């Protein structure tokens, strides 16, 4: 139909494409490679070939499927590995055995062939449907709980329903009549990817995103459908925080996208999800993986498909929103996808309008950030899903002034600031206080007013505490260890206890793998208690000496229950929520009751 | 004390004041030049490219 | 078979510009499409193409521009990707940049032709690694160790003894063991390598009996700039073929890794690209992910590939792009201390920027000990609080180190003196030298340490 003309790099040039319109998926070659129609001049046009551009030649066929981006979104996506272009990676390795990718190959994104046993809902013949009206769902496999919908812009009296029983995606359920004409609805249901589906209203959302990490759980919270940042400097390895994120988080689907992100690091999450088990109310032993899907296409892969890839990866989890579900997405190296858009707009001799990125970068990852939150869904029942986006920036030479970094965190709601300093001190999860910094936290007031109200309080003096803790650090650099007040001893005291204890977790330790909040919050209220402790016995000790100079003393004659204080994290949470909060009471309550008699003691 | 007073502010000078303030120095370099000079001249050449 | 067309000659070349040579009326172009130059002298040199426009073709040859006329060269359109003839009797032979026999030997009789910059692994076919490496250095296998199937690069900046380390390595290379048909098949390039260091590679190759199961692809910075990027792909190629489609291990070495990017910063520059940081290409990250990303374990074949790449920070700075970039991709770093160096230690290894971050697999109960990963951790953590101890008694005086500040100055002075060094060929077994780790570990008290539990070495034994 239409032939090339010109081909630069993944970018290429076809004429005789008078009658294609913007972002129009195209065939490209006899291999018809996937192509997006980009910028049209003339009868010619360009395209941004996703695959491999190598090996091209002129007058090459190129076909329009006249079509834009589109994913077919049907069951059974989830647990599956796909490519950037929905491609079943599994299933093109078991076709040919190769196991290196083939370039032409044109396997469907789901299986026309599966059965999946089909649950019928309440609906009846002849009911009045409408978009995004859940006629019915089907049972993926344990814990998924598929729901199939009928696609927006639908409506019609069912004229039939299938009954209950397997089926192939071929096979039509519903037969909706709006106008008279009777048109049948199949299990597939394929959206414009770069378009945002549908939502019925957006809604403020106040359900605190519990990573089970000390650290951004309680000083930098996230709400469930929020945006984050993490930007991760080169060796700080935020996939691992990611990955913990992915494993013990309480949303309700996983979909993991790497942009640029190393193979390796695919394979790990591939072979290590399977065994690892969640623990739902009914006990039964489940696989995350079933829960998670990845989108991801490794760095081998070509530049053009990290667009494609961030989108897809985020118009599924938005299809999983509108099921009810609360999903969460991470998105690894968006900034191979700046990267990406900058060679894509150099070909084009777009003009760089700051260090190479385009001028319409900003809006772009807008857009794709904005596409998360908490929205009630369409049609009947009343779901209400929510997609959370946890992206990553990673700064290039690991300053922050970095463009892809400085767009985010204007458009970013919670901030995550990795450093390099913990990250060479072993600290492991390495996230900097002072810089990190959470917008929800006025959100989460009421979840935490009617979990425990000390929450707020102890919260902020952890934060006060902290930047005292920074700021005395660097007056004495500036003057020297001497000179140092017994209440600045005190204020330093229990703030390195904070960092050595509360701030970091081993993350690959049973007892620090996965943090309860209510252990947390036991072990900030120890922290806290002790500190005010420490002041009151500061106000008043039978003297200043007693009072505030002797702190050293109390600190030899409490080493036993500094170390506990120090030791309360080495517990593993396998012991129950009940014995954690035994022995916290019994913790908190021996250390004041300590401090007391020591004070009392000599005062 | 006056002599000890004295060497340790003399001794934070040495370790910390310039060995901070170099870097800023470097850094304020490397990032004027490296940005600024090497995205004009970019732009030039792209405008150039564009008449031409 | 589809018959067979002997390739179309040219001569239209209607202008030259830089390292780039037009071309017009050409029928039938083909992208990336090797051409074989022939100029009106009848030398022959090669190039690619870079566009394909219309009738129009834009190629930049290999060997340079200079002596090419607008009248009389003539070009000529293999219409094929670039080919490297792969074989099993490549081993024990050396190349030149471009893959042309330099060991006084015949060309290379190919098993089969693989283009190069090779299509990538299927992600659900790719496998994490789970085998340590016996190197031959006492550091690299006590600490921060290395998988088989891992990638992790030597950082070193100029004038280091790094190019020996290398050849040590190479020279001292074995499996665990605890075969050699299957064994460790090192494929050695060098990217822009100075005359003396290529006949000492030479040299210390030919004498160390390694020939027997070494290929080197050597390509000296006096070869056309542009043959450089394409070296350390051929050996990638080459590495492929003997591990997955062969079955023997290989051991990549790269060499001036940041030769390889100045060679991209230099045709970037020709090709008037958009630059990156410090003036490199934007994608370089990509044509670095090209090269990096490549060694693994694929599940269905029992071959294995680990890149061990060597870079060299130019100012000396890590914040440079070429190991900002690295540091993202290459999955940990060895670093190499210059203080360490005129502090008169032959294996300047600095351990506190040297993480492995596929330790904790290389790690387990197949090999090393239930407590290497705990004595990893303490020799890693309290390394950087003694050099902390140090900076504060350097800034107050000596009474400044407390009574456990002078431990840990001790324990850092210990640790530099003793642990680090080694001798020049010396196999250290990982149980020997774990022994004074625990003893450097134990000059602080076994109660005072915070991270470790001190049940992990107590299931150790002194003695």
């Amino acid at each position: 139909y239409g032939y090339v003309r010109k081909v630069s790099g993944p970018v290429v040039i076809a004429d005789g494409m008078n009658g294609a319109a913007m972002y129009e998926l195209v065939r490209v070659g006899h291999d018809n490679l996937i192509g997006e129609i980009i910028r049209l001049e003339g009868d010619s046009a360009t395209i941004q070939v996703y695959e491999e551009t190598a090996g091209l030649m002129v007058n090459d066929p190129v076909l329009r499927t006249h079509k834009p981006l589109s994913v077919e979104l049907g069951p059974g996506i989830l647990g599956n590995i796909f490519d950037g272009i929905q491609r079943p990676l599994k299933t093109i390795a078991i076709r040919s055995g190769d196991v290196y990718i083939p370039r032409g190959v044109s396997v469907p994104a789901l299986d026309k062939d599966t059965l999946w046993e089909f649950q019928p809902k309440k609906i009846g013949e002849g009911d009045l449907l409408t978009g995004g009206d859940l006629y019915a769902t089907v049972f993926e496999n344990s814990l998924m709980q598929h729901h199939v919908a009928l696609p927006p812009d639908a409506m019609g009296k069912v004229t039939y329903v299938a009954p209950a029983g397997q089926y192939s995606l071929k096979d039509t359920v519903l037969e909706l009549e709006f106008q008279g004409v009777k048109k049948s609805f199949t299990m597939l249901q394929a959206w414009p990817v770069r378009t945002p589906r549908p939502v019925s209203s957006k809604l403020a959302a106040d359900t605190p995103l519990l990573t089970g990490q000390r650290v951004l759980d309680a000083l930098f919270p996230s709400v469930l459908g929020g945006t984050c940042a993490i930007p991760g400097a080169f060796g700080c390895g935020k996939t691992v925080i990611s990955q913990a994120l992915s494993k013990y988080s309480n949303s309700d689907t996983v979909v993991y996208v790497g942009c640029g992100e190393r193979g390796n690091e695919m394979a790990e999450v591939l072979m290590d999800f399977p065994q690892l088990t969640m623990t739902l109310p009914d006990g039964r032993e489940e696989s995350v993986m079933k829960r998670t899907t990845l989108v991801a296409n490794t760095s081998n892969m070509p530049v053009a498909a990290r667009e494609a890839s961030i989108y897809t990866g985020i118009t599924i989890a938005e299809y999983f929103r509108d099921m009810g579900y609360n999903v969460s997405m991470m998105a690894d190296s968006t900034s191979r996808w700046a990267e990406a858009l900058r060679e894509i707009s150099g070909r084009l001799a777009e003009m760089p309008a700051d260090s190479g990125y385009p001028a319409y970068l900003a809006a772009r990852l807008a857009s794709f950030y904005e596409r998360a939150g908490k929205v009630k869904c369409l049609g009947g029942p009343e779901r209400t899903g929510s997609v959370t986006i946890v992206g990553a920036v990673s700064p290039p030479g690991g300053d922050f002034s970095d463009p892809v970094t400085s767009a985010t965190l204007s458009i970013v709601q919670v901030f995550w600031g990795l450093d390099k300093k913990l990250a060479q001190r072993k600290h492991f999860p390495s996230v900097n206080w002072l810089i990190s910094y959470s917008k929800y936290s006025t959100a989460l007031e009421s979840f935490y007013e009617q979990f425990d109200p000390d929450f707020i309080n102890i919260r902020t003096k952890a934060r006060e505490v902290l930047q005292r803790e920074d700021d005395l650090n660097e007056i004495v650099q500036l003057v020297g260890k001497d000179a140092l007040a017994e209440g600045d001893k005190i204020t330093l005291e229990t703030a390195k206890l904070l960092r050595e204890d509360y701030l970091a977790q081993n993350a690959f330790t049973p007892y620090d793998k996965f943090c309860p909040f209510y252990k947390s919050v036991w072990m900030m209220r120890n922290i806290i208690h002790f500190y005010n402790l420490a002041n009151q016995a500061v106000e008043k000790g039978a003297g200043m000496d007693g009072q505030k100079i002797t702190y050293t003393l109390i600190k030899h004659r409490l080493g036993d229950l500094f170390y506990r204080l120090v030791s309360q994290k080495f517990e593993d949470p396998a012991e129950g929520e009940p014995a954690l909060v035994a022995k916290f009471k019994k913790l908190h309550e021996d250390l004041t009751a300590g401090f007391r008699a020591l004070e009392d003691e000599t005062r | 004390l006056t002599l000890d007073e004295a060497i340790k502010t003399t001794n934070r000078r040495v370790n910390a004041l310039e060995n901070v303030v170099k870097p800023r120095l470097e850094n304020t370099i490397t990032y004027i030049k490296g940005e600024l000079d090497e995205l004009e001249r970019e732009d030039f050449f792209r405008l150039k490219k564009i008449q031409g | 078979e589809g018959t067979l067309e002997v390739a179309m000659e040219y001569r239209t070349v209607t202008g030259v510009a830089g390292p780039l040579v037009i071309l017009d009326k050409v029928k039938g172009p083909k992208y990336y499409e090797i051409v074989n130059i022939r100029l009106g002298d009848g030398t022959m040199r090669r190039g690619q193409v870079l566009e394909v426009d219309g009738e129009k073709a834009v190629v930049q040859v290999f060997e340079g521009t200079s002596g090419i006329d607008n009248k009389f060269t003539t070009v000529q359109f293999t219409g094929e990707v670039l080919k490297t003839p792969v074989s099993l009797d490549m081993l024990g032979r050396i190349f030149n940049g471009s893959g042309k026999p330099i060991d006084n030997g015949p060309p290379i009789l190919p098993e089969a032709y693989l283009d190069i910059s090779g299509s990538s692994i299927n992600p659900s076919e790719r496998t994490y690694p789970e085998e340590m490496i016996q190197t031959g250095i006492s550091t690299i296998d006590v600490m921060n160790s290395i998988a088989r199937g891992q990638k992790i690069p030597l950082f070193s900046a100029a004038g280091l003894p790094h190019n020996e380390i290398a050849a040590q390595i190479c020279r001292q290379a074995g499996l665990v063991k605890r075969g050699e048909e299957d064994n460790f098949a090192i494929v050695f390039a060098a990217m822009g390598v100075n005359m003396e260091t290529a006949q000492f590679f030479k040299r210390d190759f030919e004498e160390n009996g390694s020939m027997e199961r070494v290929t080197l692809f050597l390509n000296l910075a006096n070869d056309p700039t542009i043959e450089r990027i394409i070296t350390p792909r051929i050996a990638l190629t080459t590495a492929e073929y003997l591990a997955y489609e062969c079955g023997k291990h290989v051991l990549v070495i790269l060499t001036d890794m940041s030769s390889y990017a100045d060679a991209l910063r230099e045709v970037s520059a020709a090709r008037e690209e958009v630059p990156g940081r410090r003036g490199y290409p934007g994608y370089m990250y990509t044509d670095l992910a090209q090269i990096y990303e490549r060694a693994g374990r694929i599940e269905g074949r029992k071959g294995s590939i680990t890149q061990i790449p060597i870079l060299t920070m130019p100012n000396d700075d890590i914040t440079h792009p070429t190991p900002d970039l690295t540091g993202y991709i290459t999955e940990g770093q060895i670093y190499i201390d210059r203080q360490l160096q005129n502090r008169q230690i032959y294996p300047p290894i600095n351990v506190l920027p040297s993480l492995s971050r596929l330790m904790k697999s290389a790690i387990g109960e197949g090999m090393t000990r239930r407590d290497h990963s705990d004595v990893s951790n303490q020799l890693y953590a309290n390394y950087a609080i003694g050099k902390d101890v140090q900076a504060m008694k350097a800034v107050v005086g000596e009474e400044a180190l407390s009574s456990e500040d002078l431990l840990y100055l001790e324990f850092l002075d210990k640790f530099e003196r003793k642990f680090v060094a080694q001798g020049a060929y010396d196999s250290r077994n990982i149980f020997q030298s774990l022994d004074l780790a625990w003893t450097l570990l134990r000059i602080f008290p076994r109660e005072l340490l915070h991270r470790i539990p001190g049940k992990t070495l107590d299931q150790y034994y002194s003695r």
